[PDB]
C-alpha cells in the first residue's frame, strides 16, 4: 500500500515520469536555428 | 568449443620452428598435436620444454594444455614469447615467464581450456612451454593434447612486394 | 570502413635518428629504407626500427627494394630479437619539403598492396637543420572514394585537426592523392637520460674558475660599455620629454639604452662575477 508507493517513489519511477511529462509538455525549441545550422554544414564534423 | 570470433592456431603452426626438449623417442612432439590418444612424454625427467613457431605473428587468447588424469599431466607451466634462441632448462627456470600458470586438475581435462592474459600475447611469434611439474609427481609427464586459440595478425610479406602500378625505370 | 584522422604514426627515438642519419648521408641524392614496426591497432602505426636500403641507380622506387637484401636483413634481425613487420618505407627529399611525387605514389600503392596501413614517411635532411625536424607521414587517398564517398578519413576525434597542412604538401597533392598522418615521437627514459649526455658537462667544468685575465678584461669591457649606456640612460631620463610621453616611449623603441642594453649587462656582469667568486671559494674550501 503506502510502502509500495514510497518504494516506487524512491526507485525513481514517479520522479522520472513527472520530469518526462514536464519536459515534453513545455518542450518548445526554436527549430529555425537548427534548420539554419543544417544549411551551414558540408563538413561531416559539423554534421555530427 | 572455442571462443566467439576466434580460431585455433593449428593451421598457423610452422613445423620448421617447433622443437621439443626432453621428449621421449617413443612418443614425440607430433603426437601431442593430434586429437587422438597419442601423447607426448618426457624421457629424462619431469621437466619438459616445448616450443612452437608461427608462420606469421599470431595473437594468443586461450591454450588447451590437456593431459592424462593419471597424475603425469602438466601441473606448473611457464610460457615465454618471441624467444630469439632455443631455451636451456637451467636458463628457463631463471627467466621470468610471460604468464606463469599453475594448471588445476580441471584444466588438464579434455574439455579444459586455460585462459591466458590476452594483453601480454599480442605479437607472439614463438611460444615456449616449460612444464615444471606434473600433478602426480611422476617420473615422466605427458601431454595428451596441446594447441593455442587466437587470431592471425596480418603481417606484411615484403617477400611478396611487386610493383602494382606505374612503369619500370621511373626515378625521383 | 574509414581511417580516423586520430591515427598516429609512432616513430621511436632510434628510428628518427637512423632516418635523419641516412638522409644526411645521401644528400645531394635521395635515400630510402624500409621501416620496421607494428600495426598495433587501427588508430596507431608504431615504428620501432628503420634499416636503410642500399643506394641504387633506380632511386626511391619499387626497384630500390632489393628483395634479397630486404629478406636477408629481416631474417638476420629476427635472430637478434627484432621480429617486426614492414610497416612502411621512408625516403629523403633533399631541399624540397615533405610531399610525394608520382613515383612516390606508385611505390606507396605497391606497399599498400601488401598491407592497407603501410604508412609512408618523408624526411628532408636539409630543412631539418635546427630544432625543427621536418618529418611527415603520408598515405595514399583512394582517388575512387574521392567521389564514391567524400574525404577518406573519419574525424571522430579532435586529435588530428590540432595540426596544419603545408602549402608545399598541398601543391604536390595533400588531401588530394596523399593524406598526412600525425607523427608522434615515442620517447622513453633510459633513451632520454642517455641522450642528455651529448652535452652533460663534467663535474670539473662546474669548478673551473675560468681565467682571471680574460675575466678581468671582460669585466672592464662590460663596465666601460655600461658606463656609456648609463650616459645614454641619463640623457634619456633627464630629458623626460612630456610631449605625449606615452607616444615618446613608443617612437623610440629600437632595443636601445633604456633597459635592454641596460640591466641586461648588469645581469651578465653580476652572474659572471657571482659564479666566479662562488667557484673560487668552493675551491678554496674543498681543495685544502
Amino acid at each position: 500500500d503506502q510502502t509500495l508507493k514510497m518504494i516506487k517513489i524512491l526507485s525513481g519511477e514517479m520522479a522520472i515520469e513527472l520530469h518526462l511529462q514536464f519536459l515534453i509538455r513545455n518542450n518548445n525549441t526554436d527549430l529555425m536555428i537548427l534548420k539554419n545550422t543544417k544549411d551551414a554544414v558540408r563538413n561531416s564534423v559539423c554534421h555530427t | 568449443d572455442i571462443p566467439k570470433g576466434y580460431m585455433d592456431l593449428m593451421p598457423f603452426i610452422n613445423k620448421a620452428g617447433c622443437e621439443c626438449l626432453n621428449e621421449s623417442d617413443e612418443h614425440g612432439f607430433d603426437n601431442c598435436l593430434r586429437k587422438d590418444t597419442t601423447f607426448l612424454e618426457s624421457d629424462c625427467d619431469e621437466q619438459l620444454l616445448i616450443t612452437v613457431a608461427f608462420n606469421q605473428p599470431v595473437k594468443l587468447y586461450s591454450m588447451k594444455f590437456q593431459g592424462p588424469d593419471n597424475g603425469q599431466g602438466p601441473k606448473y607451466v611457464k610460457i615465454f614469447i618471441n624467444l630469439p634462441r632455443s631455451m636451456d632448462f637451467e636458463e628457463a627456470e631463471r627467466s621470468e615467464p610471460t604468464q606463469a600458470l599453475e594448471l588445476t586438475e580441471d584444466d588438464i581435462k579434455e574439455d579444459g581450456i586455460v585462459p591466458l592474459r590476452y594483453v601480454k600475447f599480442q605479437n607472439v611469434n614463438s611460444v615456449t612451454i616449460f612444464v615444471q611439474s606434473n600433478q602426480g609427481e611422476e617420473e615422466t609427464t605427458r601431454i595428451s593434447y596441446f594447441t593455442f586459440i587466437g587470431t592471425p595478425v596480418q603481417a606484411t610479406n615484403m617477400n611478396d612486394f611487386k610493383r602494382v602500378v606505374g612503369k619500370k625505370g621511373e626515378s625521383h | 570502413p574509414a581511417v580516423d584522422t586520430a591515427e598516429q604514426v609512432y616513430i621511436s627515438s632510434l628510428a628518427l635518428l637512423k632516418m635523419l642519419k641516412h638522409g644526411r648521408a645521401g644528400v645531394p641524392m635521395e635515400v630510402m629504407g624500409l621501416m620496421l614496426g607494428e600495426f598495433v591497432d587501427d588508430y596507431t602505426v608504431r615504428v620501432i626500427d628503420v634499416f636503410a636500403m642500399p643506394q641504387s641507380g633506380t632511386g626511391v622506387s619499387v626497384e630500390a627494394v632489393d628483395p634479397v637484401f630486404q629478406a636477408k636483413m629481416l631474417d638476420m634481425l629476427k635472430q637478434t630479437g627484432r621480429p617486426e613487420m614492414v610497416v612502411g618505407w621512408y625516403h629523403s627529399h633533399p631541399g624540397f619539403g615533405c610531399w610525394l611525387s608520382g613515383v612516390d605514389i606508385n611505390t606507396q600503392q605497391s606497399f599498400e598492396a601488401l598491407s592497407e596501413r603501410a604508412v609512408a614517411v618523408v624526411v628532408d635532411p636539409i630543412q631539418s637543420v635546427k630544432g625543427k625536424v621536418v618529418i611527415d607521414a603520408f598515405r595514399l587517398i583512394n582517388a575512387n572514394m574521392m567521389v564514391l564517398g567524400h574525404e577518406p578519413r573519419q574525424t571522430t576525434s579532435n586529435l588530428g585537426h590540432l595540426n596544419k597542412p603545408s602549402i608545399q604538401a598541398l601543391i604536390h597533392g595533400l588531401n588530394r592523392h596523399y593524406y598526412s598522418i600525425t607523427i608522434n615521437y615515442r620517447k622513453n627514459e633510459l633513451e632520454q637520460k642517455m641522450l642528455l649526455n651529448l652535452h652533460k658537462k663534467s663535474w670539473m667544468e662546474g669548478l673551473t674558475l675560468q681565467d682571471y685575465s680574460e675575466h678581468c678584461k671582460h669585466n672592464e669591457s662590460v663596465v666601460k660599455e655600461m658606463l656609456e649606456l648609463a650616459k645614454n640612460y641619463n640623457k634619456a631620463v633627464e630629458e623626460e620629454d612630456k610631449m605625449t610621453p606615452e607616444q615618446l616611449a613608443i617612437k623610440n623603441v629600437g632595443k636601445q639604452d633604456p633597459k635592454r642594453h641596460l640591466e641586461e649587462h648588469v645581469d651578465v656582469l653580476m652572474t659572471s662575477n657571482i659564479v666566479q667568486c662562488l667557484a673560487a671559494m668552493l675551491d678554496t674550501v674543498v681543495f685544502k
